[PDB]
């Protein structure tokens, strides 16, 4: 699919994604903080549309992700991120999309997310994190 | 040794 | 907090 | 004066100063690199006009700044920033602005300037520097 | 605001 | 079991553990880069004996992990951590002990893990690394 | 390389 | 001079330094954290001896270095470190020394000092300071 790496910020306002219940995760789109001000990330989107959207809005600065996780599997010949789940210190969204195949999970003791970048095609392919203090 | 500040990057999952 | 830090030097100049 | 603080970024970019040898350092602007693109950060003016533009234009990210130094001291009842040098990797810029006062200098072995925050009134009052890796 | 240097971690695996 | 945090250092020379090809990992233990110098981690020892030993001597500097992967699962009724793997720029060292259970995995694409810490009862019962550049 | 690294400000003095 | 360097830790628990009212610092000992526990230093000394030693005790971890300042200036022809003085939360050690040629000061508004590293012969010839939050 199509690269893309927003880079690093001060920190995260608002994810915004989009899934299907039967393939996987479509769309990619943070809100980061920029040394206290919204900075509106690109909008990573999927070749195809149809997808479910979903705004997960943080009550930041007070509440932060402390744990990423989700599933890979195979959705039509291609290995993707088929679920996400973000685990705050205030609650948990998702799980968005289908919760089958192999899971990760990347919990923080200490520091933040402040950055994403990865790969989507028809579908999120791939993704890493930026981490910081 | 650049002008590019760093910063630590986990991953990637999936693929 | 939700917001990243980073080492500030300084300042120099008037109090 | 008018505090300012842009924050921390990526690198620096160019920095736009003004000076007056009679006086001191007026204003102060810089063009941050943001995740690989430029951030024009906002200018913060002197109160008053008359100065000299200085215009660092940086070879980034090949050429970075080593090291900044300058001097303080009074102008008009006030303790202000009199002088600023910059040095890269690559050339020295300045001194812009009397070198008489006392003295102040910031080496960098390792690490790089990625913010500036301080005061200008009629004159830059004060400044610190964000440092990363 | 201390004098204790600081560390980003990751983790726990395992156990709850 | 006992809690352990080793805290953090400039890098890892070589990792001492020990695991059973049919429950978990038990003993963990880290020699350290500090600034230059060997520091020999404290031996977190199992609560019981019959494993096997293994040491992981990386050829520090050049050599570094860059992906700690492995399985979570039930021994005896207690999630443990049942399987480590160690892959670094030259070469993978292990699975070793039992690959089943729920798989995790920290891939690192920039940075370095400087430091453990966790738990061992009879076996490794979790575990976190500390990471910096 | 496998050497973490840290911010170095200076030096100060001769050199 | 002798070359030094101590490289980072976690922070700073005393420093013990020598110096002459006449001419500048000699010896220089940091007994420094490391995760939570004393690390002592190497104590980098002079070449020759008949310095006032001082010893600076920070009550870690709630007390911690601010500022660091001092002279350089001429003795015997050499450049040297002739004036230190420590400024932390809580109280001022210093000037140590004498205190003219040309001054220099680090205050950190953000961040520690973990480490230091210089030259020494008859006198402290030009010191470092590692830097982290
Ligand atoms: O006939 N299809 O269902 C189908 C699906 C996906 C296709 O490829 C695009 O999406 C992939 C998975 O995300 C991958 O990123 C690829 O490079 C994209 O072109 C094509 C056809
Ligand atoms: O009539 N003046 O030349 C003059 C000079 C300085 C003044 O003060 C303002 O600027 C100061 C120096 O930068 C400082 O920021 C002060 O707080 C400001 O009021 C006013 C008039
Ligand atoms: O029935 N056993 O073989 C058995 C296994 C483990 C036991 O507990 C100890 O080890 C646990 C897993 O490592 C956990 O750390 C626990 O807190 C330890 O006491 C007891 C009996
Ligand atoms: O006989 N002298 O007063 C004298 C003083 C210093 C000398 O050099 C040594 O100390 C210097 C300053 O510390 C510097 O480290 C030099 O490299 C040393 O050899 C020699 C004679």
């Amino acid at each position: 699919g199509k690269a893309f790496d927003d880079g690093a910020f001060t920190g995260i306002r608002e994810i915004n994604l989009s899934y299907n219940k039967e393939t996987a995760i479509g769309d990619f789109q943070v809100v980061y903080d920029l040394n206290g001000s919204p900075y509106v990330g690109q909008n990573h989107k999927s070749f195809i549309t149809g997808f479910t959207p979903v705004k997960i809005s943080l009550d930041f600065p007070s509440e932060y992700i402390m744990e990423v996780s989700g599933y890979t599997g195979n959705v039509s010949g291609y290995v993707v991120v088929r679920s996400l789940t973000f685990k705050t210190n205030k609650k948990t969204y998702g799980p968005y999309g289908v919760t089958s195949g192999t899971p990760f999970n990347l919990p923080i003791e200490n520091g933040l997310i402040v950055g994403f970048k990865g790969s989507i095609g028809y579908w999120l392919d791939y993704f890493s994190m930026y981490l910081s203090l | 040794q650049s002008g590019i500040s760093q910063t630590v990057i986990v991953g990637p999952w999936g693929a």
